[PDB]
């Protein structure tokens, strides 16, 4: 084209050949409203992208809270 | 000839002492003026913290004081001897004092 | 015997970029001494060598006293061999360099002063090394015919019948055993200004002369580091509150072996233990802390008074016929800090600046954030000549080092013929100086 | 210097400034003066290497 | 501030973490006195990093005593 | 893994990717003669920075020091080719011009 | 416009030039680009992976 | 951009099209960048440039 760049070829329906999954549905919470229907997967697409940040990001705080005293030396007396 | 035929008149007081050197300098300027007087002293303190001779002195900044001798030893081998210097040779009358 | 390979290697450490300030703490907490130094003697084994595989440069150029620990002390299977190398040709030049201002030195004396106090600029003892950790103040009053003056804050300090009042001496930690209590009981009671109690151990023959503190001071540490060097001064209490109160230190079962990094919490032991990336043993930071006992309080500046000269006792002023100079109590040369652990070295350490050699204003750069913006509110700041010093602090025309001094130390090679530029250069200008160089065709 | 056109009128010349020593043109100021000059900025300053 | 130096960030309340030790005791004989109550926490903190250092120094000297001759050369026998 | 492939460094092209590498991990992570490579440039690039300040002297004119009207890259004036971080009202506060 | 904000201790402009204008040209005999970057593209990769 | 504006002309890159490797070669171009003013001048005809 003249106005974007050229889309990468990754295989499509992640959600058809996974779906056992909590972020599954909170794909389809967003709305269509003035999209058509193959314009409105490109879209979905992208808020998939933006639930996998949000959701290790989470789990990484988590991660890096570091050790802390009153769970861990209750356990040091064994 | 070397100096130690020199020494006999090296080794005079008369080379040694800034109270003629104070005379001559006076009697042709009556009075210059003091002006950025900035390490011509030591100044005592009852501190014993550190940063009350830190954050006392640091906190507030003119257009920062440079004297004599430290613009002295940053001028190369001629701008001293070229006229357009006073203030840098005024004050150097004989190399042993400052 | 100092090689210019090995010049170099202390160029190499005079601009870390990561120099670990872990190690920095440590030179702080034994303060020369003999003692203390057997208590961490497997530490800077731990440290040098760790510092010494994962890169190529050498730790604690810095003071006199850690230098000569790891020379005499420690010289068998705790090092890298080829870093002992570095410090054998050290100390073992540094004593060739005192040699040469002997065979220029006269061998008669006066009357009580020969002339090797006199000519030799260095080896004169009222040059007083700029940092100190044992009481050379009494050494002065003691022996010259010199009227000394020791200004600290208010009050003077000329006869020494008076070593009691002024200057507390805290000798062994044995021997400090009752007397523990008491030490820190003037602490909390006692407010550190308008105090004038100055806390240092005492004094030893055995252990120093003014030369060879001297040499490494004032001739290598600004020419082969080109002149970038500061004063810091430390707070003390805040240091082992960094060190006491971890949890695996304070605490129960957890073994001689049982690496701290394993242990840690959230604290400042994570941002300083990962800058050098040590793994000392519980029992190495527990023996860090009972050095913390017989630790002085504050890092205390003082000023240094005496008499020209006698050759060149004619001036204009009474002040005229007096020239002084500072010894630091208490701290210690300072090397730029890391950009890592920053954050961690504000809460620890600060900068004070003294004199030519060592008021360097791109190494004080790093630890203050209004010097940090001290130097770019003004740029002409950075040279260490146009640098300016707080006047409660040294005035430049009342010191024997002036200002041309470290102008010509920021522009120096790293040759060997540099270094004996400096040992030249330190000579009196002087009239009964001037018969000791005829003899000699200098 | 350069050309200036005036669409609709008559044109004359206007004129930069060149800032630094490089924008000076390597004709009449070649590289070969060019670096003989970072070599007398180098043992005057007295930068290491 | 302009008068010491920035607080170095450790986390608060060693005691609460853990008591179960002979020296947290030492710390409640120290007396408030003029302090206040969040000012008292303060110098209590700086008296527990004083009982460290007494502590380990004593045990240290116990073990650079060095070992005996009459209590190891018995031991010797076997 | 590039250091094993190659007899040859990585991340060049940036000032900020560079002072990360020249600060942090000063271990052997990455191999040790990989390590002086970084540090030959900003281990001396303050060196180079140090021997402007030899001619640029001490002097101010007004309340412009010499260092920004002589010495072309000391300038704020002129800025580096990239900026992540706001240079802009860094010019903006400590100008005298209408920049 | 999108900028991390300042902190006078992490930078100088003096520093940073002497990077971009001197090593820089000379290094790579001047053959160097600059780039345009487009991040929910650039991105993408590694998220939908 | 229009190269009749900025801070550095075509000379300047036109060195670095044809540079050496050597470190003078590095300090001829901290000495390239120099702003060719009046109150240069006495900067550099105090050290001998």
């Amino acid at each position: 084209s003249n106005f974007k760049v050229r889309d990468p070829v990754i295989q499509e329906r992640l959600d058809h050949d996974y779906a056992h999954h909590p972020l599954v549905a909170r794909m389809n919470t967003l709305d269509q409203g003035n999209m058509s229907q193959a314009e409105y997967l490109v879209q979905k697409r992208h808020y998939l992208v933006f639930l996998i940040a949000h959701h290790y990001y989470e789990a990484y705080l988590r991660r890096m809270g570091g050790i802390q005293r009153r769970d861990h030396l209750q356990t040091l007396r064994d | 000839f070397g100096y130690q035929n020199a020494l006999k008149s090296i080794c005079h007081p008369r080379m040694h002492n800034p109270t003629q050197s104070a005379q001559a300098l006076n009697q042709a300027f009556p009075d210059p003026d003091g002006g950025h007087g900035y390490g011509l002293r030591y100044e005592q303190t009852p501190n014993m913290n550190l940063f009350r001779t830190f954050h006392q002195y640091y906190m507030g900044k003119n257009v920062a004081f440079v004297p004599d001798v430290a613009q002295k030893a940053l001028v190369t081998t001629e701008d001293l001897l070229h006229p357009t210097s006073h203030r840098l040779l005024r004050l150097e009358v004989h190399p042993f004092f400052d | 015997v100092i090689d210019q390979l090995t010049i170099d290697v202390i160029q190499e450490t005079a601009f870390d970029p990561a120099y670990p300030l872990f190690c920095y703490v440590i030179e702080a907490m034994i303060h020369g001494q003999e003692e203390k130094f057997v208590m961490n003697m497997p530490l800077i084994a731990l440290v040098i060598q760790t510092y010494w595989v994962n890169s190529g440069k050498l730790a604690f150029v810095n003071s006199y006293h850690m230098v000569r620990f790891i020379c005499t002390h420690m010289g068998n299977g705790s090092i890298p061999k080829e870093a002992h190398g570095h410090y054998r040709k050290i100390l073992g030049e540094l004593i060739a360099l005192e040699q040469a201002l002997l065979k220029l030195a006269g061998h008669e004396t006066v009357g009580r002063t020969p002339i090797t106090h006199l000519v030799s600029a260095l080896l004169d003892p009222h040059l007083l090394p700029p940092f100190a950790y044992h009481d050379v103040f009494t050494d002065l009053m003691q022996k010259s015919s010199r009227q000394p003056i020791i200004k600290i804050g208010d009050q003077n300090y000329d006869n020494p019948q008076n070593r009691a009042t002024f200057i507390n001496l805290r000798g062994r930690m044995e021997d400090l055993v009752n007397n523990l209590v008491n030490i820190y009981q003037t602490r909390v009671n006692e407010d550190h200004d308008e105090r004038h109690v100055l806390d240092v151990a005492p004094l030893d023959e055995n252990d120093y002369n003014p030369v060879l503190e001297k040499l490494f001071y004032y001739v290598l540490m600004p020419v082969c580091s080109n002149g970038h060097m500061c004063g810091m001064g430390v707070d003390y209490q805040n240091v082992a509150l960094t060190l006491t109160y971890n949890g695996p230190v304070f605490a129960d079962v957890v073994n001689a072996q049982d690496d701290i990094l394993l242990h840690l919490e959230n604290g400042t032991l994570k941002d300083i233990l990962q800058a050098g990336d040590i793994r000392p043993t519980v029992d190495m930071i527990r023996v860090l802390c009972t050095s913390f006992l017989t630790c002085p309080f504050v890092t205390q500046a003082a000023r240094v008074i005496t008499k020209r000269d006698p050759a060149q006792s004619f001036a204009t002023h009474e002040y005229g016929k007096d020239v002084a100079q500072t010894v630091l109590v208490n701290g210690f040369g300072a090397f730029a800090v890391a950009d890592r652990s920053r954050e961690a070295a504000e809460t620890m350490f600060y900068p004070v600046p003294f004199n030519k050699l060592y008021a360097d204003p791109l190494v004080a750069a790093t630890l203050h954030p209004l010097l940090a913006n001290y130097v770019t509110r003004l740029p002409n700041q950075r040279n260490a000549v146009v640098f300016n010093v707080p006047s409660n602090l040294m005035a430049e025309y009342e010191e024997w080092h002036k200002s041309p001094v470290a102008a010509y130390a920021a522009s120096c090679q790293a040759t060997p013929g540099a270094i004996s530029a400096m040992v030249s250069m330190h000579q009196k200008l002087s009239a009964p100086s001037f018969i000791c160089q005829a003899k000699h065709r200098m | 210097f350069f050309v200036h056109p005036c669409p609709g009128a008559r044109g004359s010349y206007r004129a930069t400034h060149r800032t630094m020593v490089g924008n000076i043109p390597q004709p009449l100021a070649p590289r070969e003066f060019q670096e003989s000059r970072g070599a007398q900025f180098d043992a005057v300053t007295n930068m290491t290497h």
